[PDB]
RNA sequence: GCGCGGAGUCCGCGCACCA
RNA sequence: GAUACUUUAAAUGUGCAAACAAACCGGCCUUAGCCAACUGCAAGGCCGGAAAGAAAAGAAUUAGAGGCACCAAGUGGGCCUUCUUCGGUAAGCGGAGCAGGCGAUGCGGAAUGAACCGC
RNA sequence: CCACCGGCCCCGAAAAUGGAUGACGCU
RNA sequence: CGGGUAAACGGCGGGAGUAAUAUGACUCUCUUAAGGUAGCCAAAUGCCUCGUCUUCCAAUUAGAGACGCGCAUGAAUGGA
RNA sequence: GGGCGGCAUAUCUGUUACACGACAACGCAGGUGUCCUAAGGCGAGCUCAGUGGGAAAUCUCACGUAGAACACAAGCGUAAAAGCUUGCUUGAUUAACGAUUUCCAGUACGAAUCGAGACUGCGAAAGCAAGGCCAGCGAUCCUUUGCGAUGAACAAAUCAUACCAGAGGUGUCAGAAUAAUUACCACAGGGAUAACUGGCUUUGGCGGCCAAGUCGCUGAUCCUUCGAUGUCGGCUCUUCCUAACCUAGCGCGACGCUAAGGGUUGGAUUGUUCACC
RNA sequence: GAGUACGACCACACUUGAGUGAAAACACCAUAUCCCGUCCGAUUUGUGAAGUUAAGCACUCAAGGCUCAGUUAGUACUGAGGUCAGUGAUGACUCGGGAACCCUGAGUGCCGUACUCU
């Protein structure tokens, strides 16, 4: 009454096919690592938005001069 | 069936070779692993914290997280119809740099060097010709291949 | 399994915190009390005609139960519960 | 009887370490202490390792590579003579001696000499070395002492105290310097003090002559007329002679 | 679990029973 | 060993890589990260360079458009064969591994045959 | 003129309605 | 907790071993609430079993009379 | 088949298993519901099993690659140790809802790995330690203990309740509170499944063939049939086979070859087939 | 050409038996009032410098082992194929991959940092 087999799974698994694995650069989250690291990032992230914003005032002040 | 645990089966898999026993050396302590290098997943049997299970002992994977006495290592794994992206955490007695990307980095060095040749003008090395072209063959000996009545 | 009388610690409790000595007891569960909700609730459905209305746990297979110590230090007035492995005995005394 | 080292004995077996085998490295404790954070991604980490052979101090101050271990910078007991010490090498204060002036030469070649001066006066205190862990932080090394047994007033801790106050961080307790008192829990400066000068080898030495007087020991001092009460003096002395010039070793 | 005895432990008696 | 456990060790397998969100060469900014310190190391960015866009040496090929969702059916009694096999004296017997079939399929062959040969 | 090894064929080879290289036949 | 009661429901072994070729009048042990008494039987109740002896027939796994190591007969659950 | 038996119902090791992983049978050989304040943590000193030579079990010297030990089954692992002796200790505590592995639906439970913070232990130091590596365990509701808002017209003290963390248990272990009998029997179905023929395979029969072990010619399964294929023996009647009892021929009183044309009985006891007179 | 201290790989470095050892060093060796530890200054700890290469150590030389080649051998085994041969066990063939033990030949550590001597 309890039968296992195996016999067409790989078949079954085959028919639209063994998906490849998500590219490295996606889904790249770092909850869990290892924290210093981590809150040391974070800071410097901040200071590079805060850099952007500057960049980006120059340049439509640049553009408007000229 | 009656019995399945976490190291079941492992008999032959997690032990030691023929006159190698002993335990990690100051190579392997010496090491250094980052954020981004590709490992090669390899159980030692004589350290026993920290030990992956049996399905890593053979993979190749990338680092993404570095703590004081471990690593963390994503490694692919199908399971049905699709490809699990699965991150183990072990100790670094169970990891090693992977010599997987050898032959293109030095690919990359060669076509460096070779274009600073050929912007120093420098003569470039002959070119390699291939083995499946036709000549002339001079033999120095000839035999006669022959089934004989001693053979048998 | 035997366990010591006393156990040095800190247990600050908004008071000394230095590393002194505890009482150690071990938990007994208390009286189950005629005013309980849940009792009462209980009451009210056993009572009139109509039989046991609840299930009545008579399959019992566990040999042992798990220990419950509480800790409390002098001065600070705070209780600490601790859990320890299943046994049989558990003796309360320092001999060794 | 059967023979034991037969020729399934032989190919069934697994030789040591070569430094295990000649009974020289203690492989366990040098993992230990070669180790370090996987997050610090192989930043620069000290041993003071010290070697006392039958007649000679060995200090040094080593690195450890893959390739092979390298030595920042060594000093040598054998070498004091150039300072004014004879007749006295391998004892508690010629080990003093040798602990302070591998730290002088150590501060000298990373250039931070005049910096952490160390401590001018002599004293067999105690003070906490200032560590990170725990102003331009001191530089610092951790003690390698080897299969050497740890007891108390043992040579390695007087060369370890050298260099304490000769102005490195070396982290320790002082519970196995000469002056403390395990009972009591606290240090005899004083008693640390006597043994840095060598106030004990001018109590044998006085000894030795008041017995010998009567009709092999200390046959160097009474050939050459070392007189007692000069001995303190002698290594103050010394003391001056390193810290001005540091390098000055022996001729030729 | 609650009361009695008899040598927190045990022994009997009669009672109680929603994980 | 006993009187099959094992140093050695295949064939068939199995993980990773092989230049366009990637990697290589030099400025510079920032971090209450590591280090005795930084002109070293770690991390995130900005400004530049190079680019047989991957040579030659047997030095790939494709009836080769990648990814992401939503809603829902039937099914959850299988059976046969090839090569491995465990139980059983054996079975058109019971239990498994890999692949192909019938079930759901006729047609052309083996006089005849769900599953053989060809298609 | 002997000892052994082959190829076809012949003994070894005994059941229950009359019957099957598919049938006839073929040397 | 103490008494009583089987023409109340019912029960009547665990067994062993000794003795005058045989055998056991004879002895010893184990043991129960008690240890099957008077009777009766291969019975409409006996597994082995077509038991063994006698009779009935030319010949009887059937019938009758005897015997009793009774798988598992027996006293108003009534015995003869 | 079902019943009886058992647990293959939670759970571990070696094999089955086919050099990644996965893989079954009331498959094989064995284990588990506990035990430990040390048998947990750390530092130091030391080397074990055994063998050989000595001294009115113990003392001594040499060798000794693990052949011993590590609570308990097994497999891995380990020698200035992970074993043994010893000193000090309680990291077997707490741990802001951090991340992950195994099972796997990529849910939970149990077990495990890498961490951040507090308070500590041992050590001169680097370090090591949040149990004894890997089996040793449990939802909702209810009860109960520890810790720091509500009872709606207001207020006080009791009492009840609430958020968070544990404990009391479900072994059929993702968790109803459960005894028999039917031959007086019933219903919905099943050839998914037994009792009878048939099929496969073995059995037991049964003597032959070379040589003097060898080589051949009742059971077990569950395929068909539960909107039914009438179940033993005797009587009656026909037909076929040979592995020859008689009758017919041969070769050597018995033994062998050809030969299936013709024949092969009446009764006592028993339902008997057999058996026996 | 050597030595010492720390080392990476961890037998081409190990085990057994002999011979040689310039100077430096390392080591045996002397000792026990103090620091410290034992039944025992044996081990360990402190303080020394009379003697010695006798041992340790290093080098060289002969056997078991170890390491790298050859043979064993296109053998054993194995991926794919047949309306192949054989009652069958099994076997050969066609397109590919391809061992091991035994036996035999060769050798017997090598690479770093610092300081010293002839
Ligand atoms: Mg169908
Ligand atoms: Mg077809
Ligand atoms: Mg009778
Ligand atoms: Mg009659
Ligand atoms: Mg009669
Ligand atoms: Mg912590
Ligand atoms: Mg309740
Ligand atoms: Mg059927
Ligand atoms: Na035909």
């Amino acid at each position: 009454s309890k039968n296992h087999t195996n016999h067409n799974q790989s078949s079954k698994n085959h028919r639209n096919g063994i998906k490849g694995p998500v590219p490295l650069h996606l889904h790249n989250s770092k909850r869990g690592s290892w924290l210093p690291a981590l809150v040391n990032a974070r800071r410097v992230r901040k200071h590079n938005q805060k850099a952007a914003l500057k960049k980006r005032r120059e340049r439509i002040a640049a553009f408007a001069a000229k | 069936v009656h019995s399945y645990g976490y190291k079941s089966g492992t008999r032959h898999l997690f032990a030691k070779k023929f006159r190698k026993h002993g335990v990690p050396s100051v190579s392997t302590i010496l090491t250094n692993i980052k954020v981004g290098d590709y490992v090669d997943v390899v159980a030692d049997s004589a350290v026993r914290e920290g030990m992956p299970h049996k399905y890593y002992h053979g993979r190749t994977g990338i680092v993404w997280n570095v703590t004081p006495r471990g690593v963390g290592v994503i490694i692919n794994k199908p399971v049905r119809t699709r490809t699990l992206r699965k991150r183990i955490c072990v100790r670094f007695e169970h990891v090693r740099k992977s010599r997987c990307q050898e032959a293109f980095k030095a690919k990359e060095h060669q076509f460096q060097a070779y274009l600073a040749a050929k912007k120093a003008g420098k003569a470039l090395p002959p070119l390699q010709k291939s083995s499946r072209l036709g000549g002339i063959v001079r033999p120095k000996n000839v035999e006669v291949l022959a089934r004989r009545v001693a053979d048998y | 399994v035997n366990y010591p009388k006393k156990k040095v610690m800190h247990c600050g409790d908004a008071r000394c915190n230095a590393h002194k000595s505890f009482k150690v007891v071990q938990y007994k569960a208390g009286k189950a009390r005629l005013f309980a909700r849940g009792k009462r609730r209980y009451d009210r459905k056993q009572s009139g005609y109509g039989g046991q209305t609840k299930p009545v746990f008579h399959k019992k297979a566990k040999t042992t139960k798990k220990i419950v110590l509480k800790l409390q230090c002098s001065g600070c007035k705070s209780i600490r519960q601790v859990v320890l492995k299943r046994t049989k005995h558990f003796e309360l005394n320092d001999k060794k | 009887v059967k023979v034991v080292k037969n020729k399934a004995y032989f190919k069934r077996f697994q030789v040591k370490y070569r430094r295990r085998r000649e009974g020289k490295t203690d492989y366990h404790a040098r993992r230990q202490m070669v180790l370090q954070d996987k997050t610090k991604f192989g930043s620069p980490k000290y041993r003071l390792v010290v070697r006392i052979t039958n007649k000679d101090i060995i200090a040094q101050i080593v690195q450890a590579k893959i390739v092979g271990d390298e030595v920042v910078m060594a000093a040598y007991a054998h070498e004091l003579p150039a300072f004014g010490i004879e007749h006295g090498l391998t004892n508690y204060a010629a080990a003093y001696a040798t602990g302070l002036l591998l730290a002088r030469r150590t501060l000298a070649k990373l250039g931070i000499a005049d910096k952490f001066q160390g401590a001018k006066e002599a004293d067999g205190s105690y003070s906490a070395v200032r560590t990170k862990k725990d102003e331009r932080f001191p530089f610092k090394a951790i003690l390698d002492v080897g299969l050497a047994r740890t007891t108390t007033g043992a040579r390695v801790f007087g060369v370890l105290k050298g260099a304490v106050d000769g102005g490195m961080a070396v982290p320790h307790r002082p519970n196995r310097f000469p002056g403390y008192n395990k009972e009591k829990s606290s240090l005899d400066a004083k008693v640390h003090r006597d043994r840095i000068f060598g106030k004990h080898v001018a109590d044998y030495l006085k000894q030795v002559k008041e017995e010998a007087s009567s009709n092999v020991q200390f046959s160097k001092y009474m050939a050459a007329k070392v007189l007692p009460e000069s001995i303190e003096g002698m290594y103050k002395k010394a003391h001056a002679a390193i810290r001005a010039d540091p390098s000055k070793s022996l001729p030729k």
